[PDB]
RNA sequence: GCGGGUCGCGCCGUCGGGCCCGGGGGGCCACGCGCGCGUCCCGGGACGGCGGAGCGAGCGCACGGGGUCGGCGGCGACGU
RNA sequence: GCUGCGGGAUGAACCGAACGCCGGGUUAAGGCGCCCGAUGCCGACGCUCAUCAGACCCCAGAAAAGGUGUUGGUUGAUAUA
RNA sequence: UAGCGACGUCGCUUUUUGAUCCUUCGAUGUCGGCUCUUCCUAUCAUUGUGAAGCAGAAUUCGCCAAGCGUUGGAUUGUUC
RNA sequence: GAAGCUACCAUCUGUGGGAUUAUGACUGAACGCCUCUAAGUCAGAAUCCCGCCCAGGCGGAACGAUACGGCAGCGCCGCGGAGCCUCGGUUGGCCUCGGAUAGCCGGUCCGGGGUCCGGUGCGGAGUGCCCUUCGUCCUGGGAAACGGGGCGCGGCCGGAAAGGCGGCCGCCCCCUCGCCCGUCACGCACCGCACGUUCGUGGGGAACCUGGCGCUAAACCAUUCGUAGACGACCUGCUUC
């Protein structure tokens, strides 16, 4: 039992203000603050979690609604402690303000 | 109202900057906004730092106006500011804040293991006691 | 320049008693007891002397302006202290041409009702303010005397009256006409 | 997962902002007690710009345009639609996340409140600069509910007089329980390891 | 009485000329003793052609070396 | 004109910079309360309250004159008689 | 200097006229009147005020102020 | 010349509260005097806003009736058995007001004063709590007099703003491990790997068997009216006396 991802939320794209660039991905992730406090999550990984009514699965067990897009995180992204991300396939854009999970993956400890 | 006003010889504490968690002692004021501070054992070189940096307590000293780092050290060493501050619930808290950083996980399961004892011991004998003056004013 | 530290000095005398539970000021004399909430101002009150009271009021840093402030603060607490001992009392001789002004007090010295006011048909009723009474003084034509604790409320209630007697649609160099203040002094003399 | 706010002593601007920001994020945060918004400036220019923004208005249909609410949860609503994208499918989702209550909802009388410290009239306005009420300037224009707002306001004010007695009265029970004996076999591990 | 060039005096300086010369730890991509090739120096050092003289060979390697490969490993059927 | 692109909200001409299609990194002109990416810096120093404040080349509205509103500064005249 | 104010001087307005030709010449129906709605204020009257060389009256000059009024007719197609 | 429609060509009715501008003041410094201003206050209007008066929103209430006949049909309660769709969260908060040139906590006195603390907040939301709990058996030490769960039963009511959660008591079948320290041995050890744990006996719709409690309607049309109508819409009538 028990919780081992840590919460992020999807804020949106790296983008200037009139054209996005929908390779990467920002996320606001939660206890981060600082640029000092965005280098722990360096490398780490991220999984987007959604539902569809098709039932298709991996080796958890067995077939789910459940469906995810992972990814990783490159680098921090300016002051206050957001996090750039790079996935697979891109983002559905349907999930800004939608939590996705940074697992505890590569761990450097 | 305001008990600790700033003088010539009050010692200080450094909360935000290069000097976090060291006393200062300050010499003399420059003008309205930052002042000259020194350190003669706390380990921290005569310079000057602004007051919204700098964090105000109680202790004061005798010091002449702008007097060098030794007479400084003397009025310090005769004061006794280190053992005198280290015996105060301020820096109670402060030593508290940083074990509570610089836990560990075994510590946190130790802390949880007794911390549930003793809220269990509490709710015990508050159940008790507010029962007992229920019945205390129950005639 | 962002000066330091202006510092009033505010004697208080034997018989009256002060007591501070903040900027909010409550004196205690033999005439009644005053207050007034001194909130807005921002300046260090302090009081200093076992049985000698003297009153300091503080003002650090501050501006031109808030110098200017922090003497305000020691003149209102002046005009309290002598208000506490002795009172404050407005002596109005009504100036009237050949029309009379008739004044009279219509019910506990608190309503103020003006008539014949230059032959207006109109009764002129006013209503005082709380904590001030009024009466037409003996041995003297139509004085009026305004006598009470509060010389903000008090002289409120002065202008009140001399701006209820305002003459209109004249010129007012010519037709001098209304109820004016004459003298303010104490309500116990030689003070 | 709710961000309940208190009002009293925020400014305007300043908790529109926080709030715009967290409400994009998803965190569904409502705001009680609009009624004591503080708003930076004399209120004289407050009531003379809102005034001229009642001025504004078509010409042409008066029902079609520019609605100008006057109960001031209402206000802080549409100061927060001027600063999120609702005329964009997230904005809309958005302000669907966010709730006002003038007043106190019967929830929200119970529900622990937050208080923003970056938009508090002590840190932002230097002391002796003059502020607004927004209780004072809505009652000013056209709402018509102080009168029903300051007697609830008094009630529940009154009710959490006497809970917080209580609440008192238990703490004093549970450090009169601590004043007595053997929880110390364990206080040394808690003090070494931060009590 | 001042300046411009020359000459000679001592002192500077992890100075330069691999300087020099004889005596009384550290660095170096610097190696055939026998004796005989010319020079320089006080029998020895250094070079070009020769008197010594780079003996013997690639063996097995290791590779911050002409842009990566595993002689690494997992998971899933009757409806995905 | 024959020309997109990033800023100036909006634009032919402005300021950077010129274009094959893409992945990473850096910047320019500009900007960092929220729309809208970035100051969510325990930023440094002062000035100003406006009952019509002020807020950025081109630029999208203002002068002569006046203020014991405040803040500096210059030159004189007094004050230990 | 109540009210005006020359000699000079700095502006504002687009309700006069002028200058220009930027838009339309494969068409924007051109004067004035009738009716009808709304807006501005650089206020003629009314509300509230201040100043007069304002005794009263009647006036004049300012300020907040466009809420509400600002007509009936002879002539000329008229705006005037 | 009826009825009706109609006329400033007849008649009737048309209303108050608040903050404030201009201005006039008060107190009072700056500037030891003065001053309507610098902080404070007051009076103050055909303006402004609201009241009075019109229309009531992809705004919300309280209440009524809630489908026979001959099976039915349909509600509240307990369910269990399948099956389609929509998608998000993976411990929870159960609450003083108010201030910042001040405030919090503890205590004789007649809500106040005096007194004792604490304080860059530790009676601390940088913190608090069930909580880092994998379960079970064995077996001992501390803690433990309330249990603790509830199909519970029955009573009380706390809460008006947009209330259904919160608590007490008496009874009922069980737990004396409902938590810490220690002894002991197994449980799928699925042989390096993700979409795991969750508030979920989530939310909505179609039906299927099941026990118990109940219920036996209302619109709209057709018609009629005319206080109302272009058509709709609207006002109404239609008991066998
Ligand atoms: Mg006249
Ligand atoms: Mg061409
Ligand atoms: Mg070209
Ligand atoms: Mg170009
Ligand atoms: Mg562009
Ligand atoms: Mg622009
Ligand atoms: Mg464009
Ligand atoms: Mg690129
Ligand atoms: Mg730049
Ligand atoms: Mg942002
Ligand atoms: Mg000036
Ligand atoms: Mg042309
Ligand atoms: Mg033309
Ligand atoms: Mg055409
Ligand atoms: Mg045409
Ligand atoms: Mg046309
Ligand atoms: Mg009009
Ligand atoms: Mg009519
Ligand atoms: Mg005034």
């Amino acid at each position: 039992s028990g919780r081992l991802w840590s919460k992020a939320i999807f804020a949106g794209y790296k983008r200037g203000l009139r054209n996005q660039r929908e390779h990467t991905a920002l996320l606001k992730i939660e206890g981060v603050y600082a640029r000092d406090e965005t280098e722990f999550y360096l490398g780490k990984r991220c999984a987007y979690v959604y539902k569809a009514k098709n039932n298709t699965v991996t080796p958890g067990g067995k077939p789910n609604k459940t469906r995810v897009i992972w990814g990783k995180v490159t680098r921090a992204h300016g002051n206050s402690g957001m996090v750039r991300a790079k996935f697979r396939s891109n983002l559905p854009a349907k999930a800004i303000g939608h939590r996705i999970r940074v697992m505890l993956y590569p761990s450097r400890i | 109202v305001f008990r600790r006003f700033v003088e010539v010889g009050r010692v200080a504490y450094v909360s935000f900057g290069p000097h976090a968690g060291k006393l200062v002692a300050i010499v003399d004021v420059i003008d309205q906004n930052r002042a000259l501070v020194d350190g003669p054992c706390t380990q921290v070189r005569r310079q000057a730092m602004p007051f919204k940096c700098m964090q105000l307590t109680d202790f004061i000293l005798k010091f002449p106006h702008s007097a060098h780092q030794k007479y400084v050290r003397q009025a310090w060493q005769k004061a006794d500011i280190n053992t005198k501050w280290a015996a105060t619930r301020w820096a109670k808290k402060i030593e508290a804040r940083e074990r509570k950083a610089k836990m560990t996980d075994f510590d946190r399961f130790k802390v949880m293991k007794a911390k549930k004892m003793r809220n269990r011991i509490i709710k015990n004998e508050v159940k008790k006691l507010q029962k007992a003056a229920l019945l205390k004013a129950s005639p | 320049m962002k000066t330091i530290l202006s510092n009033q000095t505010v004697d208080i005398p034997e018989n009256v008693d002060i007591t501070l539970k903040g900027r909010t000021v409550i004196v205690k004399g033999p005439r009644g007891t005053l207050r007034r909430d001194f909130n807005h101002i921002n300046v260090e009150l302090s009081l200093l002397g076992k049985k000698k009271k003297r009153l300091r009021v503080d003002k650090w840093w501050g501006n031109r302006k808030e110098l200017a402030t922090v003497r305000t603060i020691c003149s209102h607490v002046q005009n309290m202290i002598k208000g506490v001992t002795l009172g404050f009392r407005y002596k109005m001789r009504s100036v009237y041409a050949h029309f009379p002004i008739n004044v009279v007090i219509q019910e506990n010295g608190s309503l103020v009702e003006i008539r014949n006011f230059l032959g207006e048909k109109y009764i002129r009723r006013v209503r005082m303010r709380p904590g001030v009474a009024c009466s037409v003084s003996q041995a003297q034509k139509d004085e009026l005397i305004l006598e009470g604790n509060d010389i903000e409320l008090v002289s409120n209630s002065a202008a009140l009256i001399q701006q209820a007697t305002t003459v209109k649609n004249k010129d007012i160099r010519k037709f001098l006409d209304g109820i004016y203040v004459s003298e303010k002094g104490t309500v116990q003399q030689a003070d | 997962q709710v961000l309940v706010l208190d009002g009293r002593g925020h400014l305007l601007g300043r908790l529109a902002a926080i709030v715009a920001k967290q409400v994009l994020l998803g965190r569904k945060v409502v705001v009680v007690r609009c009624e004591g918004i503080n708003i930076s400036g004399n209120f004289y220019r407050n009531k003379l710009k809102y005034l001229a923004f009642l001025r504004k208005r078509m010409n042409t249909n008066p029902s079609r345009g520019p609605y100008h609410f006057r109960a001031p949860s209402r206000i802080f609503w549409r100061t927060v639609r001027g600063m999120l994208p609702h005329k964009t499918k997230r904005g809309q989702a958005a302000l669907d996340r966010l709730k006002v209550f003038d007043g106190i909802p019967p929830p929200y009388d119970k529900k622990k409140r937050m208080v923003v410290p970056a938009a508090l009239k002590v840190v932002r306005l230097k002391p002796t600069r003059k502020f607004a009420y927004l209780g004072r300037l809505a009652h000013e224009v056209g709402w018509k509910y102080q009168a029903v707002t300051a007697t609830l306001e008094e009630k529940r004010k009154e009710k959490a007089k006497i809970h917080y007695r209580k609440k008192k009265q238990l703490m004093r029970l549970r450090k009169q329980a601590e004043k007595n004996v053997e929880k110390k076999i364990d206080k040394y591990t808690e003090v070494l390891k931060t009590h």
